[PDB]
Parts: C-alpha cells; structure tokens; sequence
C-alpha cells in the first residue's frame, strides 16, 4: 500500500472509476484505474493503516428526498447536526446532462428588488448567472440580499466551497434571522477538507436541486461561493495524478469541468434552477482562468467594482461590465427602453468623465457636463441602495426619470 | 477476447484485435467510441459517452465500418447530437429531460413516409453522385443522389410512398436505398473545386458589404465572452442567401440550442415565404456533453453539409464554437500521454483544424451540377488574446476575418465587429457582383473605410487636446463616423425591422448616408458643422435601420428633401 | 509494432536515420534511431497494419531534370497530374552547404517595377529576401507581381507549404495566365498533409532549383509559403520524439533548420538563385519566433503594414521597417541618393505626423508641414501602385521628383 493524506494507492483486481471504497471509519473515492493498481482519496483526516478494504458496488451516490431542507450538510451531503434523511432512491451525485429538446428557455424576471440589476441585467427564473468579485468587496452580502427578494415561494439551496467560518456561518445566521432556513437545504465543505469533499460540494447540491426542481415541481435557487476554491481544490486533484497541467497547474479539461456544474440549471415545464454561481477573481483580473471560463459559460455576470467601493457604494455593481444573456427574454418595451437609455447615457458619461481628465470639468462641451451629472447620480442614488431597501420595477424607473430630470436628459413625464 | 485494460476520462485502453478508425462498443452497456492508435495488442479508444463507472475486467465489441452518418430525408428541421442520435426521439422513447448513457437510436425517422418521384427511367445508366430522383421534405426538394460508390444501369426504378428503409431502385444487382452512410472522417468527393463567383449575403450589412466572403468561402469569428459569436452566427443562420443552413452546437449553452428551436420555426425565409426550420439542421453536443462527441459533430455537420452541396445546392455551415472542438483534443492528446506543444495543445492541432475548414468551396458536383459549402467557424480565445493558437491557426486557413471587438460590445455596439482589424480575402471575387448591380457601392465602401480610418486617427487627438478643439475639415469624420458606425455598422439583431438587412436596404443606407456626405463637404467654410448638426438629418439617418421597408422607404425620400443645401 | 498516424513505431536490424521504408501503398521515412527501435512519418493516410516492410537502401532523394518545368507536384516531388519525370541521378534533398569561397556577393538587381521596393530596397539576383505579412494582407499579390517582371527569362519554383486551396490555385491560374507555367514548376503540400511532405516540400524545391541554376547555368526564381506553417509542420515532427521543446513548442534548432533552407540560394559565376521566403506574423508580431529568426537569416525583408492596408493602399509596403541588405551593391550614385532623399525624409514626415497629434497640424514649423505633405503623397502616389502597373526605375525617380516639388523640398530638374 501506499498513504500520503489525503491520498493513498493500493491493488485491486479490477478497479472501477469513481468507485467508493471502505476502511475502518472513513471512505475513498477512486480516481486512477490503471491495471490492478488503484489512486483514491480520502474523505478526511484519517491515521489508521490502508489493510482491510470493503468495495461498494457503485461510485458516490447520494439518497434524495425533501428531508435536507431545513438541514445543514457537508460536502457529502452528511448531516453535519443530525440526523439523516430519508434514504431511498440514490442518485449518482453528477446526475445527466440535459437534452435541449426538453428544456424551455428562461423568459419570466425574477425582481431582485436591486435597481442596478433589476433595470438593465435582470435575472430570470431558470437562468445561470454568476457574481464576479475583486477581494474584499461584499459580494456575499450581494447574494444573500438577491436570495431575500427572489426566493420568498423557493427553496434556496446553498452550497459552500471551502469558504472560511466567516462566510458560511454569514449566510445561516441570515437564513435563520430571515426564517428561510426552514425553507433551505446548506451544504459545506470547510476549507481544511479533503479536495474531494469541495468538488462534491456543487454536485450533491445540484442532484437535489435537480430532484427538487424537476422531479417534484419546485422553484429552486441554488447559491455557490466560491467557484475560485473548486477550481483549486479540482486542480488538487488533478495534480495527483499523471495529468498534464495547463497554464497555473489548472486541468486542461476545466472548462467542460465547470460546464458539468453551470449547465446543471435551467427551466421546463415542471420546475426551474435558478443559479448563481459566486466568485473571487484573483489579482482583481477578470482574464483569469476561472472568471474568464466561467463568463465563457454563465449565462451574463454581475462584476462588483472596485472603484464604486471606494467611492462607498452599494452594491458596487458595474453596469457596463456586468451582464444578462437572456434578459431580452423578460423585458417589456417600456423595460427595454429604460434599460437603453441607462446603459448608453451612463456610458456616454463615463466617457465624458474620462476627457474631464484632459479638458477640465466645466469647461466642455455642455451636454457633457449633464451625461457626466447622469453618471453620478446614477451611481449615487441609482446603484446606490442600502442592504434593505426593496425597490419595485417602477421605483428603479423613477429614479431613472428623476435622474435624466436633473441632469438636463429627455425624460418621460 | 477484449477487455478494457484501463479508463483515463474519454480515453479507454483496451486489448485484442482492432481497426484504425473503427467504432467499438465499450463495456457492458456498449458505449459508442473509437479507435484512434494501436500500440500492439492495445488499442486507444476515444468514447463518446459518459466514461465514469467503467470496471476494468469489461469487454469491447467490434463492428465492421467507422463513424459515420445517415445521408437522406429526415434531417432537415431536427435536433441531432453529435454522433447524430435525434434528440426529440430520445426524449420520447425515454420520457425524460435528461440524456441517457448509451442510447441507440437510427438517425433518419424509420416510420416516416416520404413520396419519391424518380428523374431517372428503367434502363438508364447511373453514375456515382447522380440523382436517381426527388423527395419533398416539407417543401424542400431533397435530391436523392447515388453513393459515389454506385454505378451501373437501372435494373428498376420505383414511384410513390416508401419508408427510408425501402429499395426504391435496383442497379447491377444491388438495391438502392433514399439514403447512404458516409465517413464523417472522409471528405465526400467532387469533380471540380471551382472559382469564386458570387458573394455570400447573410441579413448583416457589415458582413455583406465590409468584409464579405464568397460563396463556398469560409471566416472566422474570434471574440471574449459575451461579445456577440453566438448572436452574430445565430443571425446567419436566420437571413443567410442559403439553400441549407447547419448550425452545430460545439460545446456551448444547452439553452441556445433550445432557443433556435422556438424563434426558427416562427419566421419566415425572405428568399420564399416558408418557415426558417425546413432549411435548417441542428448539431447539439452541449458544453457538458460529452467531449468527444464535440470533435464528432464538427465532421458531422461537415459531412452534411457536403452531401446537401452534391445535390448542387449552396449550403452553409456555422460552428459555435471550434475552440470547444480544440479543447477536446487537447483533453485526448494528455490522456494519450503525448507531449504538449503551444498552450497545451497538441502539435497538430493546425492540421486537424485544416481537415475542418478545407472541406469548404465551391465544387463542381459529380452530377455536374454547382453546389457551394461556406463554413463560418466561431473561436472563443481566453481571456480574449487573439495571439492563442487555435485564432492564429485558423487564421491561416480562412478567407476573412470577423473579429468581435471587447471594446464595442462594451458600448453595446452590435455587432461588435472590429472594423479596423477585421478583413476579407475575398473582395477582388465578389467585387464583381457588386460592380454590376451597385457601380457606386465601390465608391461608398472605401469612402466609409477611409472615414472609420480617419476618425480612428483622430481619437488620439482629442483623448491628449479635446474633442470640441478640432477643425471643422476634422470632426466632419468624427460626425460621419458616428453615422457609419450607429446608422449602418450596427444591427439590432432583437429588432422586427433591423434584424434582418436585404441588399437593397444596405445599398439605400450607403447611398443616403453618401448623399449627405457630399452635401456637408462643400458646405464648410460656409456653414459651420456646428449649425449644420443643429438641423437634425444626422439623427434621422441613425434611426433608419429601426423602420419597416415601408416606412424606411419614404423617410429617405423625407431626408433627400431635406437636403438642400442652398441656405 | 505501433501505429497512430502519421506516426508508426518498429523494430529494425540496424535503423538508418533518414531512412526511406516502404508498406503496400505508400512510404515512410525514419525520423528516430535508438538501438532496434525506430520512429517513422507516414507519407499519408494509411490504414493497414504495419506487417512486411521493405527498406531503401538509402535516405529520400529525388531524380532530377528538367522535366518539373511545367509540371506540378505534390511535396515529395512526386507528380500530381501526370506523368513521372525522368528518373535520372538521385539528389539527397537536403542538398549540401555551398562553399562561400565559391560564391559570388549578389551585385545585380532584378527590377521589379514596384516603386516601393525598387528604389529604396531593391532586389538582387541571387539573393534571399522575405515578405512578412500580418494576417489577411496582400502578400501572395505581391510576390506574384514580383515574379511577372523579375521572371521573364528566368524559371520560376513555386513550393507551397500547407496553404489552402484558395492560395495555391491563386498561383497557378496566375501562372497559366501570364504563360509563365510553362517555364515554371510547382510542388505543393496540402493543409492535411503529413508533417513530412511538408517540411520536404521547400526542400524538393530547392534540390531542383540548384540543380537547374548550378548545373546547369540558369537563373532560378524560387518563391516559398507559408513558413509559418513550416515551422508548425517542423514543430510536430520535433513533438513526436522525445525532443525538448523551446518557446512555444518549437524545435530549439529552428533557426539552424531555417537556415538549411535560405541558404540554399545565391549567386555563382554559372547561375544564381533568387529565394523569397513568405510568412505570416503571428498576432502581427514582428518579434514571434518564425518572423524573427526569418529576419537573422535572410538578406533583408518587405514588411507589409496593417496600418497602409487600412488606406486603401497596394503594396501595403512599409518602406522603413522593410530592409535590403545587399541592395548597396547594386545601386548607382544617382540611385543611392534617391534612396536615401526617400527615406530620410519619409521617417522625418512620420515623425512631424506623430507632433501633429500634440500641436495640432496647420499648427506646426512649416518644414515639419512639408515633410507631412511629403510621407501623404508618398504613401498616396509612389508606394500606391497598381497590381498591373508597371514602373521604370526613371519613372520611380521621377515620382519622388514630383513629390518633393510638391511638398516644397529641394528636387532635382
Ligand atoms: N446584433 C445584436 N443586437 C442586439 N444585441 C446583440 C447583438 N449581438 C449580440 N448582442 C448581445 O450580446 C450579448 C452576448 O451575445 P453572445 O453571442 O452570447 O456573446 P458571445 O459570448 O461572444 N457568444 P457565445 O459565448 O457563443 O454565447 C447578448 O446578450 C446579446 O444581447
Ligand atoms: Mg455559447
């Protein structure tokens, strides 16, 4: 035999990819099948000798029923408090890819409440959308208050990916104030575990959210943070074995990777998953690896803004940067039009705002000075909204009108 | 005998006997893959299904012959995977939303029952690639054309109702079916690659009139995440001047698959009144299919598409997107334990993307008759540098270049094409077309090339001096730009009026937008450009591609008068 | 044995390197020789098993006469149309180095009657200067140009490298036009060749061109495309063994490779041969490894310019990055002068244009105004030239007169 934690190599006759084996307390999973020789990872910390092996059958399933709602879990889908749900019917924790003919593209806008969103990149039931964040910047309190608003008739599932004690507990402790814990299913997987536990994470949250969604006829949201921590903790694994790394030491394959975990979402006739996928972009750079693969495959982001930080904004959201694939989808003519003259106009301040830097400010053109006004009050009372305030399509409307009234803008009245 | 010796992802090692490129049954539920080396007494298989759960001690099954696809009536307005598996049919038969591991369907529909006309009599002699007759498919004229294989004189020749599996036809002994199997792998033959003759209009001006390609051509469309590939290729399929339109869904959103399948059958063909989806095939291996299966649907489609063009018709072929194809053989070059060239990629990537792309031109078929297949091949570099291989490649292998520009998309400039980069190789071949119908189009299109070019220049200027601190001979380009660029250049692709562009409005915006140019240029000195933005017209011009052929047509008639220079 | 194309693996007595072997159908040269081990490149697509196998007693050498005038070929030499040449006297086709003692310095210039390359860097017979292209410019246009007025007495060789149909035909209709096919000959290797037919294709060419040009006492044209895509044939070939690779894949001998290649030309007291190697810049960069390496070893290079293409000018020719190494030994006083008076003054006109974006133009000394006019009319009448349009080296001289007329510099009447 062979153990280095969390890894360990031993003979089997023939070995099965995926393959769950047994020791004395903890499990393995098999993640190399060479002849007889075998690679599997530990489930966690564990001291004894690799001797006796009991083989199960099968690879990692998990038994689904709507017994994890109101519970907390761990990546396996353990109940980390207690006390095991109900354990019929098990599914294979990567479940199937979804035939295109069954599915029914997302055309219904779930309000967030948020105007910054709302207004230009609205989010839609069934759709995957993602939140890019620079370090630091509250991208946690973003989702939490995205999950108050649209999920009140949903069942929320949140799946954490080696996040610190801070992060995790941030979002119970809401769940709880809120009373949508009782209405929720979390799953956690602490940033210390076994690289297998963080990549089981998303899969066991989504197979229930698959089961909840489409095989009972429920809405489901799904959260996950952070996508930064998969892609490590994938890479750790991917390491382990002979695999040729890409560039950072990164699997090559960590596009179809991601794919196998955003494209676990969407909208049919029966149910819907509605998911929002959440990560730190490293070095603030967007053309990394993993905001770069994962905006290749969400369907729009919401990129929080350093600058916008600074300036003390919330929710730091930038509307130029950010975007909603299938917001077309949702929006009236009214909503498009308003969602236009917000993103050129803004635009064409930031514009106008970047020659103030040549040119000073007031001493331009004089249809400058009032996109460069938009631009900043649009950022100041627009973007701007505290963690509670609810505002309605109409409100975020209002300020828009309000906004282009101060600023000199056509404006409808 | 054969049994899998190890499982590394798509990739299977198995012992015993085996073929080059033949198809196996991998394992106990039979999974469809492929042999692709042989290193002794083992094999290298790539599986285009699920690998995970595979035990070792599992056998292989052979078949007789490679990969390949159903070549008659049933494909047309249908959903395929990308081993060609009909993706409404598995729905059905499996009464799920999700795709199984290991479903064995026939391509073509078994029970459907087409009406076949013969164009050929008893005793005739028939060659390979010719045409033994006709089939309607739902308005289409599907011409059933001979394997390249078949020759001899007719035996017999059958009319009337007959399933896909029945003899319609008897030559030198051997039945002739409505359809035949080719290699996916295997360029279908031709005659004669012909010249450049005809420009291959899509519904998008900057497409059609700036950097436009030849019928049979091909391009490229490179661009970051959400720049516009998707929309832009999508669009082609909807407006292009096509006999057949192939979109091929190479390891992308599962959603954009579905979304052809709603708005496609609710439009119409402005060439013939019929609904889009009868000329239009779908190619499906979403981004979280199988990989392998994203290479498969790339010579798939490329097959289908030159079986259509030896029917002596214009086809055309979008890929969205080749990178997903790349990524896959460079998941199956590690596995394979080869050693990595540029970026991880295998060193033949090149030569494999050639085998994609060369496949396109317009031919002289083996019936003598002219069919065309023009591929447009979407690339999704990372992180958005164009300078990454599979971009580079495929540069050298295209007629033209669409670049989606990250800076454009970011204003919402749809669609994004970088005009200034962007290219055609292809000009001096449509150029003629144009030179005919349109003498003064020449004229207006280096004129608009020219204005982008010089206000382009001038941005330098005005960022480092101020945008207002210019001449008059100066921000005339700056004024005439921003028309170009909002007038024509941009298309709203979710607009009822603006999503499709016909040549002739594309030739009126040219012309109108020409018109004002020469009216403002011999009115400075005389007039400031400042009074003359004040009389509107600029804006008015902008806002043409919004109204209908109707309201389009008059409003010219409107700004025309309202030239009139003499103030 | 062991076989995934177009790479075989195989035992073998006494392995020669180089070796030619032959299967049923088709061939195979042996690329590595270890002890009873040997790699071989299959000349094509091959199916069947790799059993009986017949063994040349040589490396791959062509017989060589003056039978390819006229013909077309594939990469190995072999003919495409029809109908096998005669087959006397092998030649390896690697060739051998020329002694430089027996050379002859290149003091003659072929006129090409472009404006832009004729006066300032002009081409000498027998010496090797390249195109550098960026992608989707004129490049095969303009050597095509090239070799309608400097081939008239001379043979032309045209070795396509890997380039699409659309290119190759592009130069044998334009052969068959201007009934320069007759006196020239083609060898071409398909985009999905094998590695081996390409990388032999400029070599094929070029074991005839010294044939014809230094056996027998002829002047040879030989024009070469895509480099580029040589280097990435090269490139595959290099990967197959167990070669550690540079930068980006490639050989760490491509440029001793390269030089195998240019050097193949020049000019002797019997014949000569004139090369012009053609390659695509990689993202246009100039410092890429093919372009740059190209650059340390020909005698000069045409630059075309992305920055021209987009005014609307043929040639795209970039007359100060573009250079002639040996165009001195052909130029008069009168010529010399002329070249110098062209540049000098053009790169000062460039530089009173990027003064123009600070103090603004009409807004500047009024030389600096001058030399502005004078890099326009250049650019707009001396390097603007039509593909049909031939000029004297009077009449160039003549337009450079009338320039610096116009643009209020001293000229000569
Ligand atoms: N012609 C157009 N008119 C209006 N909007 C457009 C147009 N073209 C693109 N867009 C918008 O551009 C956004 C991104 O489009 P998309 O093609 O999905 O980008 P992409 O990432 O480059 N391609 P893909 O990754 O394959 O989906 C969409 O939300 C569209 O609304
Ligand atoms: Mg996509």
């Amino acid at each position: 035999p062979s153990i280095k934690p969390p890894l360990i190599a031993v003979e089997l006759e023939n070995p099965m990819l995926g393959e769950v084996i047994d020791l004395e307390e903890t499990k393995a999973i098999v993640i190399a099948a060479y002849e007889n020789k075998a690679l599997a990872l530990l489930f966690d910390y564990y001291t004894g000798e690799i001797k006796q092996i009991n083989r199960q059958g099968n690879t990692y399933k998990i038994a689904v029923s709507e017994d994890y709602i109101g519970g907390i879990f761990n990546g396996f889908g353990e109940p980390i408090k207690g006390p095991k749900p109900y354990p019929e019917d098990y599914r294979d924790i990567n479940g199937l890819a979804i035939n295109p003919y069954a599915r029914k593209v997302p055309n219904e806008i779930l309000y967030t409440g948020i105007s910054s969103i709302d207004v230009a990149h609205p989010l839609l039931k069934g759709q995957k959308i993602a939140i890019f964040s620079p370090p630091g910047l509250p991208m946690e309190r973003l989702a939490l208050q995205i999950a108050r608003n649209v999920a009140k008739d949903k069942t929320i599932i949140f799946a954490a990916i080696g996040v610190p004690s801070d992060i995790y507990k941030m979002f119970i402790d809401e769940f709880i104030n809120t009373k949508a814990i009782m209405n929720s299913a979390i799953f956690i997987s602490k940033a210390d575990s076994s690289p297998i536990e963080k990549i089981y994470t998303p899969r066991v949250a989504l197979t229930l959210a698959e089961y909840l969604a489409f095989e009972k006829n429920r809405d489901v949201l799904v959260l996950m943070l952070d996508m930064t921590n998969y892609a490590d903790a994938l890479r750790e694994i991917s390491t382990l074995r002979k695999e040729i790394p890409s560039r950072r030491g990164y699997p090559a394959y960590l596009y179809t990777d991601l794919a196998s975990i955003y494209e676990r979402s969407g909208l049919t006739s029966k149910g819907s998953i509605t998911l929002i996928p959440m990560l730190t972009m490293p070095g603030n750079d967007i053309t990394h690896v993993v905001p770069d693969l994962t905006g290749y495959i969400t369907e729009g982001q919401y990129v929080l803004s350093q600058d916008l930080h600074s300036k003390n904004i919330y929710p730091p959201i930038d509307l130029l940067k950010s975007l909603s694939r299938l917001a077309k989808n949702g929006m009236s003519k009214k909503h498009k039009k308003y969602a236009d003259i917000l993103i050129k106009s803004y635009a064409k301040g930031l514009e106008a705002r970047d020659i103030a830097t040549i040119v000073g400010e007031d001493s331009l053109s004089k249809e400058d000075k009032a996109y460069l006004k938009f631009a900043e009050l649009v950022e100041k009372e627009f973007i701007k909204q505290d963690y509670y305030e609810y505002r309605s399509i109409e409100k975020s409307f209002e300020i828009i009108d309000s906004i282009l009234s101060q600023s000199g803008l056509p404006y409808s009245p | 005998m054969n049994r899998i010796i190890s499982i590394n992802g798509p990739l299977v090692i198995a012992k015993g006997k085996f073929s080059i490129f033949e198809v196996v049954r991998v394992g106990e539920e039979k999974l469809i893959g492929e042999v692709i080396g042989i290193e002794n007494d083992k094999a290298y298989i790539q599986v285009y299904e699920d690998t995970n759960g595979l035990k070792v001690g599992e056998p292989v099954f052979n078949t007789g012959k490679p990969l390949t696809i159903e070549l008659g009536p049933g494909l047309l307005a249908n959903i395929f995977d990308g081993l060609g598996r009909p993706l409404k049919d598995i729905y059905e038969k499996t009464q799920s939303i999700y795709i199984p591991k290991g479903i064995d369907l026939p391509t073509l529909d078994r029970k459907k029952v087409w009406e076949f006309i013969p164009k050929k009599k008893k005793g005739d002699t028939i060659k390979g690639g010719d045409i033994i007759g006709t089939v309607n498919e739902n308005g289409f004229e599907h011409r059933i054309i001979v394997p390249p294989n078949v020759e001899g004189k007719i035996e017999e020749i059958y009319e009337g109702n007959f399933t896909i599996e029945e003899t319609i036809a008897i030559v030198n002994g051997k039945p002739i079916k409505l359809y035949h199997e080719w290699p996916i792998r295997k360029p279908r033959p031709y005659k004669e690659k012909l010249d450049y003759n005809y420009p291959f209009i899509t519904g998008t001006r900057v497409l059609d009139i700036m950097f436009p390609i030849a019928k049979g051509g091909s391009a490229a469309v490179p661009g970051p995440f959400g720049s516009g590939k998707t929309v832009l290729n999508q669009q082609i399929a909807k407006w292009a001047d096509s006999d057949i339109v192939i979109y091929i869904g190479c390891g992308e959103r599962g959603n954009e698959m579905t979304e052809v399948l709603e708005e496609f059958p609710k439009l119409k063909d402005p060439k013939t009144g019929k609904p889009l989806m009868y000329r239009t095939i779908l190619i499906a291996n979403t981004s979280n299919m199988p990989i392998a299966a994203r290479e498969a649907s790339i010579y798939l489609g490329a097959t289908i598409g030159e079986y259509f063009r030896d029917q002596g018709y214009s086809v055309v072929v979008n890929a969205d997107s080749t990178s997903r194809w790349a990524e896959a053989l460079r998941e199956i070059s590690s596995r394979l334990g080869e050693i990595p060239s540029e970026e991880g990629y295998p060193a033949y990537l090149l030569r494999k993307l050639a085998e994609f792309y060369e496949r396109s031109g317009r031919v002289r078929t083996l019936n003598d008759l002219e069919g065309s297949l023009t591929i447009i091949g979407a690339v999704s570099p990372p992180g958005g540098d164009f300078s990454e291989p599979v971009t580079q490649n495929t540069l050298r292998l295209v007629g033209a270049l669409w670049a989606l520009d990250s800076k454009l998309a970011y204003k919402r400039h749809y669609p994004a094409i970088n005009y200034l980069i962007s290219y055609t190789k292809q000009w001096e071949f449509v150029k003629k077309y144009f030179e005919e119908l349109y003498e003064d189009v020449i004229e207006i299109r280096e004129e608009f090339f020219a204005i982008l070019k010089r206000e382009s220049e001038l941005m330098d200027i005005v960022s480092i001096v101020g945008p207002d601190a210019l001449s008059d001979n100066e921000k005339i380009y700056l004024h005439m730009g921003r028309i170009i660029r909002e007038g024509f250049l941009q298309q709203d692709a979710f607009d009822e009026n603006d999503s499709y562009s016909p040549l002739e409005k594309t030739i009126e915006l040219m012309r109108i937008i020409h018109k004002y140019y020469v009216t403002v240029k011999q009115l400075l000195g005389k007039i400031p450009l400042e009074e003359i933005e004040q009389k509107g017209i600029h804006e008015k011009i902008i806002k043409l591609r919004y109204k209908s052929l109707k309201e389009f047509r008059e409003e010219i008639k409107a700004i025309e008068q309202e030239i009139l220079s003499l103030l």
